[PDB]
RNA sequence: UAUUAAUCUAGAGUGUGGUAGGGAGUUUUGGAAUUUCAUGUGGAGCGGUGAAAUGCGUAGAUAUAUGAAGGAACACCAGUGGCGAAGGCGAAAACUUAGGCCAUUACUGACGCUUAGGCUUGAAAGUGUGGGGAGCAAAUAGGAUUAGAUACCCUAGUAGUCCACACCGUAAACGAUAGAUACUAGCUGUCGGGGCGAUCCCCUCGGUAGUGAAGUUAACACAUUAAGUAUCUCGCCUGG
């Protein structure tokens, strides 16, 4: 078994419990794979992190190195494979 | 010379409003024949205007043949009005 | 490498003049005319291919009705 | 038809060649409309054609049809104070639908009315800006294209079994 | 008052327009298919859907009277895969294919069902056995 | 292909001309020798497409 | 299924309304550039090559400036382009003319696909008659190179390349992929018609490209413009 965060460009057959999230964000990504070890550290009996939990104990800050964003651009990096004769 | 589409059609309409009959068709192709055959007698080196014509010449050949078909008196009363045997 | 800006813009298109006429906007031509009496390529000009074509048309009837120079010497 | 003539006669004097006109207008044109002219006058010459640098342009805006042409054309160069003669027939121009077709002309002078507001724009160029050199993207779509959108023709249909 | 948004167009041979629409929609795990409908399409599918390949098909006419397509769905299973393994016509036109009631063909050992339209319209393989009775044979299913 | 030299410098002068001057040369090796019209046309069809290629990057 | 007697519009056409084109023929016109000739200035080389030599030049060449004549082809535009069934089409104009795309509450009502035989067109070279001939150049002469050079290089150089009318009907005439019909992911471009109304960009209907999965292939690769899933018709293949 395998499980993975699709963002809409994935093969899902591949996959195998597929989560729709994003990737991209520093943010959706963090909740997320806390959530999944949320179950595991519940199932080993140490105190959870992000589940099963209300609002203000939720609340995570954006890394820093324009704004938080998830477009996808620089396609200028993508010419013509080298050809010609 | 050129030719008036909107004459021919009032002319050879058997009803108001039957303006894509087989009838005001082979009417229409027979008249733009007459003003084809004299440009191509003219310049003999067109050779685009020339399969186009020959197009058109079958096209009629191939509508008569259907209209014989189906309708035959009907086919009789065009072919003496529009002269196009010989 | 280097930088400016793709404002690359058909001028016609957006005045919608939908028409050339040689003896209605000629010193808007001689702009598209390069210094040397020469039609500027897409490049330079900035027009679409649709104007490019009519602008062109239109500035060498011009310089049929001799009204622009054909070239620098 | 309608069509267009630019004509060219040498720098003599303005009267006789407007005069010279006339009979060039008088002559020919077998069939024809108003002959309105306009006098572009005697402008400068790109080339020295025919040995002459000076000429007054003229311009008929004639209509009718095909024949008019002919006897014009062939006399044209007979007559030794013509420079040119040309005769653009507009029908067959890059574009002469859309000058008679009237929504057309409305959407057009709607683009380029607008287009000017922004070149007026309030402190506009900032530095010579070129025409445009400054253009942002049309804002949001154009609601009215979302609004207006048009629905095709398909067709509703009726269940009959099941 | 079922709506659509495309034209429906169809090709002229209505037993290969199905079977072509039928394998196409079962290789591209397509569900919904539309197509103009012909008695003899609907038929063959009414055997078709008893004999169990396929689950529902409605035909529909215009608000005028002169027109029906019928729209068809196939029967996926949960996990996705299709009940159709191969369809393959035989009288194709131009070649009429005409076996006597001796002659009539056994398909995949009897799993897959060969479409026969005698002279009652058209009936499954072993149903044409039973009655002892062939003709005319249109594709071969499985 | 009249520029002046404006008298205040000949550098920037020269650096004008030998533009105006590669731009002359490349088509007065075009017309030295007749080619039939396919490989002609093969080689308009290659300058652009090298141009073309060098601006796709370099944009 | 075939035959016959009829109805319908969705196939295909016609008309109206939008509309893009280097589509074709005929008749006129124009400028750069080369050659020749005319007139000046000028004074020893020019030309050509790997290096040279034939060759041109004190009879004043090359060069420079002006003018005249003539023929051929139409820089730039010109394209991650347009048109035509193909060959092909790019200086300008006039006249005649072919097809195509989009929307159709209009009309006829299966009138459609393919096509043996037949007809038309069909690059260049080649032929016959009459013109034309600036440049270029098969054949040919000379100078080089070479062991030899009937070749690659150079200097000359006829037919021909051009036009009109008659033939020839072949090409790697290639997308090495016949036409028509139905279905099958997507992405990035670009062109045309239409809708909105700043361009730009969004949507629809088409044409032309790139990338790309199922699918196909011996592999390379094709992949909604198929070499995929299927039907009709024609042409063709059966070891060297
Ligand atoms: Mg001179
Ligand atoms: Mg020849
Ligand atoms: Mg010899
Ligand atoms: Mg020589
Ligand atoms: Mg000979
Ligand atoms: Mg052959
Ligand atoms: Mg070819
Ligand atoms: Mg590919
Ligand atoms: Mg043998
Ligand atoms: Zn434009």
């Amino acid at each position: 078994p395998v499980v993975a965060l699709c963002n809409t460009n994935t093969n899902p057959e591949l996959v195998d419990f597929i989560i729709p999230a994003n990737n991209h964000q520093p943010q959706s990504t963090c909740l997320l794979m806390n959530l999944l070890a949320d179950a595991v550290a519940e199932a080993k009996a140490m105190p959870t992190m992000f589940a099963y939990k209300p609002d203000e104990e939720i609340q995570i800050e954006i890394p820093q190195k324009k704004q938080i964003t998830s477009q996808r651009l620089n396609i200028t990096r993508n010419p013509e494979v080298l050809t010609r004769e | 010379m050129q030719i008036d589409k909107n004459g021919i059609i009032k002319s050879a309409q058997l009803h108001d409003k039957d303006v894509g009959s087989i009838q005001v068709q082979v009417s229409l192709l027979t008249s733009q024949i007459k003003q084809l055959t004299d440009h191509l007698l003219a310049n003999k080196k067109d050779f685009i205007s020339k399969r186009g014509l020959y197009a058109k010449v079958s096209k009629r050949k191939r509508l008569l043949k259907y209209l014989k078909h189906n309708d035959l008196e009907a086919y009789r009363n065009l072919v003496k009005t529009l002269n196009l045997r010989g | 490498p280097l930088f400016k800006r793709s404002k690359k813009y058909c001028r016609f298109c957006a005045i919608g003049q939908l028409r050339i006429d040689l003896i209605d906007d000629l010193e808007a031509l001689k702009r598209f005319l390069s210094p040397y009496a020469k039609i500027n390529p897409r490049r330079i000009t900035g027009n679409c291919q649709m104007h490019q074509r009519h602008v062109a048309k239109a500035l060498k009837r011009a310089r049929y009705l001799a009204l622009v120079p054909f070239v620098k010497d | 038809m309608q069509y267009n003539i630019i004509l060219l006669v040498d720098g003599s004097l303005s009267l006789e060649q407007a005069n010279q006109v006339n009979e060039k207008q008088q002559q020919t044109l077998t069939n024809v409309e108003g002959l309105q002219t306009e006098y572009l006058g005697l402008k400068e010459l790109a080339y020295p054609i025919k040995k002459q640098l000076s000429a007054h342009y003229y311009r008929w805006k004639f209509s009718g049809d095909n024949q008019s042409t002919k006897d014009f054309k062939r006399t044209a160069n007979i007559n030794k104070q013509v420079l040119r003669e040309l005769i653009i027939n507009l029908e067959r121009e890059y574009g002469y639908l859309a000058s008679i077709n009237p929504k057309k002309q409305q959407l057009a002078l709607q683009k380029r009315a607008k287009y000017d507001e922004i070149i007026a724009r309030e402190n506009n160029p900032e530095n010579p800006d070129v025409p445009v050199t400054s253009g942002l993207a049309s804002t949001q779509p154009r609601l009215s294209r979302t609004e207006k959108a048009q629905k095709p023709k398909e067709e509703l249909w009726d269940v009959v079994q099941k | 008052m079922i709506t659509t948004t495309k034209p429906i167009k169809a090709h002229f041979d209505p037993v290969a327009d199905l079977l072509t629409k039928i394998n196409n929609a079962r290789k591209a795990k397509l569900m919904t298919v539309t197509t103009i409908a012909s008695k003899l399409k609907i038929a063959i599918l009414e055997i078709l859907v008893k004999e169990g390949y396929l689950a529902n098909f409605q035909v529909l006419e215009n608000k005028s009277k002169t027109k029906r397509i019928v729209t068809f769905n196939l029967k996926y299973t949960q996990r996705r895969i299709p009940s159709i393994n191969g369809v393959k016509q035989i009288s194709k036109p131009g070649l009429r294919i005409y076996r006597p009631f001796e002659k009539l063909p056994l398909v995949l050992n009897g799993l897959g069902i060969a479409i026969i339209s005698t002279s009652d319209g058209v009936m499954t393989d072993k149903v044409a056995r039973l009655k002892k009775i062939g003709g005319e044979i249109l594709a071969y299913v499985w | 292909p009249k520029i002046e030299v404006k008298n205040d410098d000949l550098e920037l002068a020269l650096k004008k001309f030998k533009r105006v001057s590669l731009e002359i040369r490349r088509l007065a090796q075009r017309h030295e020798y007749h080619l039939r019209k396919g490989m002609r046309l093969r080689e308009k069809r290659k300058i652009a497409q090298k141009k073309r290629r060098k601006f796709r990057n370099m944009v």
